[PDB]
RNA sequence: UUUCCGGUGGCCAUAGUGGAAGGGAAACACCCGGUCCCAUUCCGAACCCGGUCGUUAAGCCUUCCAACGCUGAUGGUACUGCACGAGGGAUCGUGUGGGAGAGUAAGACGCUGCCGGAAU
RNA sequence: GUCGCCUCCUAAAGGGUAACGGAGGCGCCCAAAGGUUCCCUCAGCCUGGUUGGUAAUCAGGUGGUGAGUGUAAGUGCACAAGGGGGCUUGACUGUGAGACUGACAGGUCGAGCAGGGACGAAAGUCGGGACUAGUGAUCUGACGGUGGCUUGUGGAUGCGCCGUCACUCAACGGAUAAAAGGUACCCCGGGAUAACAGGCUGAUCUUGCCCGAGCGCUCAUAGCGACGGCAUGGUUUGGCACCUCGAUGUCGGCUCGUCGCAUCCUGGGGCUGGAGUCGGUCCCAAGGGUUGGGCUGUUCGCCCAUUAAAGCGGCACGCGAGCU
RNA sequence: GGGCUUAAGUUAUCCGCCGAAGCUGUGGCAACCUGUGUGGUUGGGUAGGGGAGCGUCGUGUCAGUGGUGAAGCUGCCGGGU
RNA sequence: UUCUCCCCGAAAUGCAUUUAGGUGCAGCGUUGCGUGGUUCUUGUUGGAGGUAGAGCACUGGAUGGUCUAGGGGGCUUAUCGGCUUACCGAAAUCAGCCAAACUCCGAAUGCUGGCAAGUGUAGCGUGGCAGUGAGACGGCGGGUGAUAAGCUUCGUCGUCGAGAGGGAAACAGCCCAGAUCAUCAGCUAAGGCCCCUAAGUGGUGACUCAGUGGGAAAGGAUGUGGAGUUGCGUAGACAACCA
RNA sequence: UUGAAGAAUGAGCCUGCGAGUUAGUGAUGCGUGGCGAGGUUAACCCGUGGUGGGGGAGUCGUAGCGAAAGCGAGUCCGAUA
């Protein structure tokens, strides 16, 4: 568990409802806005998943 | 036509990405 | 001008594994829709007139080899 | 307890196919009869019945042979979800995940359960 | 030409998925080709054998599915669902837990139970057929059974219930039981949709180009260019149906021009050449010029007489609020 | 488009900046959720659904008001999402 | 088809239709009541498959080789029989291939269960009221068409429709990004930083000299930079110059 | 309208006028008020004094199931299944 910090960097309009709902899972909301997780593997795979549209760090 | 093909390499401008309404 | 002697087709069946492998059932669930016996009935599953294979009792699908036929079997629920 | 063998399952070729050698104590089998139950769309061939003399030639069993077949990685490649990119265009490339088939090394002359047999 | 149903492909490894997309089938058949029980294994190939031949029937050997399946195709089926024998009618009555599949009407599967049977020694299987097409809602009427109802009562009569029958209602969710045409005499929303023009496209057309078999005494390339290949132009015929149907007037001539150059003449130059004279061809070049008549509504085209020559095209196939 | 090779072209790379009604800061309004001290989420919008209002005319009632000038018309100065 | 604002917010699909520009039902909107994580995303775990690819086991298509039944042409001459078979040649076999309606194989995704976590307030039942049932272009996977169309018809996602703002010279459908109002604050996205035009005539290293950049093919060309392989060469290379 | 500044439609201008209404003891929801295992009247009569009183005929709720006879928290198909 290494906390993982997750960024929106980019919009979620025109991409698949498949990233937009990752993106509600993961509870950002906005461009900017950040979210720390646990360094969970469904985590680390929503970050995968919408790894075009945000940044993560420890 | 030289009208067509004008339209066509329209797209290929650096804010469009390669894509454009009617080619 | 020309014509299509063709044009004809018959309606949709929906044929297909309707519940898959652990899939909780009950007795007498359809299980598959089929011509033809691609799958064999196994363990608590019975076989129809359309071939359809469905529950005999109550547990879970399991898809499976019994001998050298491909069979779909229900397990009776711990 | 073990060994060997006869039945009856499971996996359904890594088990098959083909070749070679050897074996029968019980058992299996071919074999010997058809009087009797029974039987042949003709035939006691088969089915069935009565024997277990004869015989391990075959089935069966044991050992051996990768020869045909079967099994088969690793790595790579094709393709591909998502994200992009390049060509006038058929079409092509990359990032990030997944990833064959074919082919290669190789495996393999079966595995395993229960019951019975004769011996230990 | 098509309209309902079935199978495959398209269909992008659940299901579903359109086109006047690509292939075929159905409107039945079978008293066994149904039920049950037991038995059997094919086609092909090889060898031998009266008639007998590739192939009839027979024998041996080989051979696992390549035969077969009432009927299309697919999925199945050799454990046979394929072949044969015995006995039979479950091609039942009352039912349907629980599901599948459709907007719905509807379509499909079904365990278990009772009654009464068939087959099997039994276990058991049997509510038609290996599976999926072989079909038609409702209305109205009909026949058989039943006897629920019957307008004062009893009858009768009529109706109801149950079973079943009558539609190529095939335009197959089935406007009426019953129906063809003409309109240039026509009349009263759509550029959702045609004719004209514009736009896209460029098959066709057009103009080039690459390769060079061959022809050119000889000599691919003076000049030609087979088979094939690659493009230009957007003027031809089309494709598309994007613009206009509360109007974008559609052929030819007349008048007036203007633009391109893919140059008819005149100017210049190469290669050939070509004796010269002339020619022919690949470049340059759009300054100017590029006639008058016969025929036809014509464009086109042919012809007569000339000329340095009688160019090709664009401009809504230029130009009808300019004419015809 | 001007102009550009003395790149203002192509390419690799590094350092900055510009740039939207996006994000953030600040101030106001609103819908909804939530334990109800907090806070959270949200507020482009056609067909269309729901909710709450402005203005005109008539009228019951109460309070009135009007030649010391009603209605209407027309200026100015203000007010509200 | 006439006043306002607040909240939410479509469809141009399926089926059927004397139906195709109409309509019913379903889908999608809203709203009352009820039910509350059932929805959804990701991870994990398990299923059925026959597409992409690939393959040649099957069914078709196919090239070459070997070999050959058997057919053609001849003669000696034929009832044979022989020479031929230098011709044709099924089949079998070897090697290389092809397939929407081929498959010994076979993904990625998708679909569908179990479990876990995350999550807007999603899902579902049942009532009131609808509108819609003419779609467009772009990406990707296909059919029709000619390797055509801003063509046509499906699958799928996006935008537009119903979306202002920034970029694309202009430019519904492309890229960035979803406008509650105010602000003469800041940071960025796509795209940009010589001037138009806000920000670099930025730093460093290469390449281009065609205004390529700032449209195009087959084909052609001692353009130019860089990286190989290889022949020859002070036994003296390649040119130039004497026999 | 897929798409209109459109070279698609309509409007020369102002003023006035010009389109979701009304009727049913209709059908079906909702809000709200009354009464509540009950609710409610219609015609009509009285009030020449009205908007109030009477009028319960009817009608909906109060038991369903069945074609019906009928049975009834059951009923119908069925065999008292
Ligand atoms: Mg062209
Ligand atoms: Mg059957
Ligand atoms: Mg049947
Ligand atoms: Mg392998
Ligand atoms: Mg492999
Ligand atoms: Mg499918
Ligand atoms: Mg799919
Ligand atoms: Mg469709
Ligand atoms: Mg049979
Ligand atoms: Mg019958
Ligand atoms: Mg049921
Ligand atoms: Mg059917
Ligand atoms: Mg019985
Ligand atoms: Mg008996
Ligand atoms: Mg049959
Ligand atoms: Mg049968
Ligand atoms: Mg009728
Ligand atoms: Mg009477
Ligand atoms: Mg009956
Ligand atoms: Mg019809
Ligand atoms: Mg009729
Ligand atoms: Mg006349
Ligand atoms: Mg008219
Ligand atoms: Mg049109
Ligand atoms: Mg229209
Ligand atoms: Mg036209
Ligand atoms: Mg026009
Ligand atoms: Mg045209
Ligand atoms: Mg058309
Ligand atoms: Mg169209
Ligand atoms: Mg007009
Ligand atoms: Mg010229
Ligand atoms: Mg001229
Ligand atoms: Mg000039
Ligand atoms: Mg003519
Ligand atoms: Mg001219
Ligand atoms: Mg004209
Ligand atoms: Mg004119
Ligand atoms: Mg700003
Ligand atoms: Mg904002
Ligand atoms: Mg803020
Ligand atoms: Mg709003
Ligand atoms: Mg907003
Ligand atoms: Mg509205
Ligand atoms: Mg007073
Ligand atoms: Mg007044
Ligand atoms: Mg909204
Ligand atoms: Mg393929
Ligand atoms: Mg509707
Ligand atoms: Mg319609
Ligand atoms: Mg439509
Ligand atoms: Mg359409
Ligand atoms: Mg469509
Ligand atoms: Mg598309
Ligand atoms: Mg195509
Ligand atoms: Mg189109
Ligand atoms: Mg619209
Ligand atoms: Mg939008
Ligand atoms: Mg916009
Ligand atoms: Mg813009
Ligand atoms: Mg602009
Ligand atoms: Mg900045
Ligand atoms: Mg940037
Ligand atoms: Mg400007
Ligand atoms: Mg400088
Ligand atoms: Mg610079
Ligand atoms: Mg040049
Ligand atoms: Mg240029
Ligand atoms: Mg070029
Ligand atoms: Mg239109
Ligand atoms: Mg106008
Ligand atoms: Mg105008
Ligand atoms: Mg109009
Ligand atoms: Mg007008
Ligand atoms: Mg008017
Ligand atoms: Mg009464």
């Amino acid at each position: 568990m290494s906390k993982l910090k997750i960024t929106q960097i980019k919009s979620g309009i025109a991409t698949k409802p498949n990233h937009r709902e990752t993106l509600r899972s993961l509870g950002l909301k906005r461009i900017g806005d950040t979210v720390i997780k646990e360094d969970r593997p469904e985590f680390r795979g929503m970050v995968r998943t919408v790894r075009h549209l945000v940044t993560m760090e420890e | 036509g030289k009208t067509g093909r004008k339209r066509r390499a329209r797209r290929k401008k650096g804010a469009n990405h390669g894509k454009r309404p009617n080619a | 001008a020309s014509s299509s002697r063709n044009g004809r087709d018959s309606n949709a069946q929906r044929l297909g594994v309707k519940r898959f492998g652990g899939q909780l059932v009950n007795a007498g669930e359809i299980i598959v829709r089929q011509r033809g016996t691609h799958f064999h009935p196994g363990d608590g599953v019975g076989r129809g007139g359309d071939d359809t294979l469905f529950a005999l009792r109550d547990g879970n699908v399991e898809f499976g080899t019994r001998r050298g036929r491909r069979v779909v079997n229900v397990t009776p629920v711990e």
